[PDB]
This record gives C-alpha cells, structure tokens and sequence, in this order.
C-alpha cells in the first residue's frame, strides 16, 4: 500500500547544514500535501509545515519559518528538510507524513473536507552536538553496609545508544535500565541499577556488561561491596 | 496561532474503564479537528477525523464528539492497547497545531518508593568530577519530589533527573535523581543527602552519607 521511508539517523555539529528526506510509494506524490512534524525527546509534537509537491505552495508554522525550508522534488517522490545551520536545540526526531483528505467535497472543498495526518514515515532522528565518538566510562554504584541495591553508572559516551546486562544476561529480574540523558557537555550518560538480596551479597558476584557499538567498546565491571 | 490545551493532563485508568478525555480550542473551529495515538518509539497513528469520524482499521471503542470550542474522544472501555498518549490536532487553519498531549497510564494501589543513595566510586573522582546517585525503586504514582541536600544546603540547577516507562508486569516506575559536582567542590563539602517525597510516605524520606565515616 502506501509507504513513505525516511532517511537515517544523523550526527552533525552545530553551524553544519543538514537535508533529510522522505520517499514515498503508492499514491500520486504531486496531488497530496506532505509535511513535517517535530518531536523533542520526551515532549510532545510540533507540526513544522506541509508542501504541495504538485505547484510546490508551502506552508510553515512561524515558529519555524526561515529556520528551515521543506521542498520536494516530484520527478523522484521525495520530500526533503533542511536547515542551513543547525543549533543544538534542533536535536529531535523528526517525521515526515502524508497529509490526506476525507469527505466529499462538497461547495467545492469549503464543507466536509478534512486533512489529517494518516500515513507516517518511521522517523529521522537529528542529534546535534560539539562531542565526537567516545566511549563510556563505566563506574560501579556499590551497595551499603533484607533488600539491597546496586547498580554501574555509564558516563560521557557519544552518541546513543548502549546496552547494559547484568552478568551476561543470567540476571533480569529487577533491573532498570534508565533512559540516557544528553549533559551540557554534549555527552550521554545512564545507570542500570539491581535489586538483589541483601543475604546474597557475599555469596553472589555482580557484573555489569556494557557495549557501546559505535566507539566499539565492551567493558565488564565488577561491583562489590564495601 | 490557534491555540489548543487538553485535560486532564495525565489519566490513570484500570482496564475496562470508560475514559474520556477533552480538547479546547482558542476559537472556533467547527469540526476540523483530529485524534491521534503514540506509544513510546512508535510514530502516531490517527484515530479520529473531522472530530466525528473513525479512521478504518481503528476499534469502534474509540470516538470523537464535539464542534466548534469543544471536543471529546472517548474510549468505552480500555484494553491493554490503549495505554498511550493521545494528542488532538485542529485543521482549521494553518500552522495545523497539536494540543499538548495527554498520557493514559495503568492505575494500581499507591506504592512507596524504596530509596536507596550512592557515593560517587573512586574510580570516578580521577577524573575529576564527582557523581552521587539517588535511585527511587518501585513507586506510584509517577508524582514525586527529589532533594539534594549538601551540609544542609538546598542544592539547585546541578541535578538530572531520569524515570523508566511503567513497568508491564508491577505497573510501577523507577526514577534516578543524579546530583554532579566537580572533585573540588565534592571535597569541600561532608553530607549529602537526598530527600524525597511520595504520596505513599506519611512523611518525607531522607538518605545521606557522610563522607568521612
Ligand atoms: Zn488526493
Ligand atoms: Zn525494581
Ligand atoms: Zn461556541
Ligand atoms: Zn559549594
């Protein structure tokens, strides 16, 4: 059926350009508005602004008007955003969707003619940031003097994401793994903690395992107590 | 700028509830308005067009009502799916703006957080910055306050604050206050402590460390 596939994920600085796309299959890509909605991390939707591809009018919310330009090109059923210079506040996923009509058309278009939002590209997520590559720094959260709780703190690595498990995967059961949170620095960190027995401290050995795929790291780390 | 607010903000329902939830708008706008559906990591799905209108593929259980300022999606009776956050949006005139969301989570008894802190390790402070950790396990509802408290000083603006998606099983979240501080300054200084409150705790809980015992 209908389908529209964004570009992939991208990494960039601040003051650098940036054009991501969105290609669409299935229906006429010149006789339907298409646009593009914002998504911070954790906050909600911001429609950005919709382009007719066929006589390429846009329309723009304010808020976003002269910070980027939505254009298209019909000959290849793309849809394209772009900024000229990105500011770390740009970090966000961005959607692309169809924007389709329903209803009759009657009094030509003025009555019982509705647009919305009803088929969506998975999304482009944008990270902006000063930080290159890095990987974590892995630290234990050691457990006081019959529940008890412990936990590996995972600093300063760029970008997202990295997994954590606890003693190669034997151990599930009370874990919580925090969302990563970006720091002023323009690094990420998180903690994985665990809840065990304080009886099974002396008996049992704790290991966190941490990989970070795109620096290439995987650290194991022992947290014992004291 | 049409402006559009939604309430409540946030919802706690049990299974099989009837639920509803209210969009206003700034001004009229008949019934160019939609309904939309997100789950975390998903892209949001359409629900509800021209205020009235179910799109197909979406269960009868859910439907729109209203015209002009109000407007009203109802969901007859929730089932496990239906926990996501939901979001209208007027197609009257551009910009086509979205209300500001509102998130329909899973009720279950009040339950106290179990607090637990951690001294930054001395691994860390070789690199010259300090992180101490206070981690709330197992509470609800999600509302709750974390205070760090240094020598009795209220601390501001240097902690982060992290909580996890309700969990599928105990319906509970988890939450990671974190507290960052350069060597020096964590070195100056003797107690820390993090304070919280929790409408499961009669009265607000304390956990500290002294950095000399
Ligand atoms: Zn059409
Ligand atoms: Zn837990
Ligand atoms: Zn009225
Ligand atoms: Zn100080």
């Amino acid at each position: 059926q209908v389908q529209l596939v964004q570009s992939g994920a991208e990494v960039k600085k601040p003051g650098e350009s940036l054009k991501i796309s969105c290609k669409v299959s299935g229906y006429n890509f010149a006789s339907e508005w298409i646009g593009w909605v914002r998504q911070m991390p954790g906050k909600g939707l911001e429609w950005m602004g919709i382009i007719y591809p066929g006589d390429s009018d846009t329309k723009y919310s304010p808020s976003f008007q002269g910070q980027v330009i939505i254009s298209a090109d019909k000959s290849i059923n793309t849809a394209y955003l772009q900024w000229s210079s990105l500011k770390a506040s740009d970090t966000a996923i961005y959607y692309c969707a169809r924007q389709n009509h329903y209803g009759s058309g009657s009094y030509f278009y003025r009555t019982a003619y509705y647009y919305a939002m009803d088929v969506w590209g998975q999304g482009t997520t944008v990270t902006v940031s000063s930080a290159s590559t890095k990987g974590p720094s892995v630290f234990p959260l050691a457990p006081s003097s019959g529940t008890a709780a412990l936990g590996c703190l995972v600093k300063d690595y760029f970008p997202e994401p990295v997994t954590v498990s606890w003693n190669s995967g034997a151990l599930t059961s009370g874990v919580h793994t925090f969302p990563a949170v970006l720091q002023s620095s323009g690094l990420y960190s998180l903690s994985s903690v665990v809840t065990v027995p304080s009886s099974s401290l002396g008996t049992q050995t704790y290991i966190c395992n941490v990989n970070h795929k795109p620096s290439n790291t995987k650290v194991d780390k022992k947290v014992e107590p004291k | 700028d049409i402006q559009l607010t939604q309430s409540p903000s946030s919802l706690s329902a049990s299974l099989g509830d009837k639920v509803t939830i209210t969009c206003r708008a700034s001004q009229h706008i008949k019934k160019y308005l939609n309904w939309y559906q997100q789950k975390p990591g998903k892209a949001p799905k359409l629900l509800i067009y021209g205020a009235l209108n179910l799109q197909s593929g979406v269960p009868s259980r859910f439907s729109g009502r209203g015209s002009g300022t109000d407007f009203t999606l109802t969901i007859s009776s929730l089932q496990p799916e239906d926990f996501a956050t939901y979001y209208c949006q007027q197609s009257y005139s551009t910009p086509f703006t979205f209300g500001p969301g509102t998130k329909v989570d899973i009720k279950r008894t009040v339950a106290a957080p179990s607090v637990f802190i951690f001294p930054p390790s001395d691994e860390q402070l070789k690199s010259g910055t300090a992180s101490v950790v206070c981690l709330l396990n197992n509470f609800y509802p999600r509302e709750a306050k974390v205070q760090w408290k240094v020598d009795n000083a209220l601390q501001s603006g240097n902690s982060q604050e992290s909580v996890t998606e309700q969990d599928s099983k105990d319906s509970t979240y988890s939450l990671s206050s974190t507290l960052t501080l350069s060597k020096a300054d964590y070195e100056k200084h003797k107690v820390y402590a993090c304070e919280v409150t929790h409408q499961g705790l009669s009265s607000p809980v304390t956990k500290s460390f002294n950095r000399g015992e």
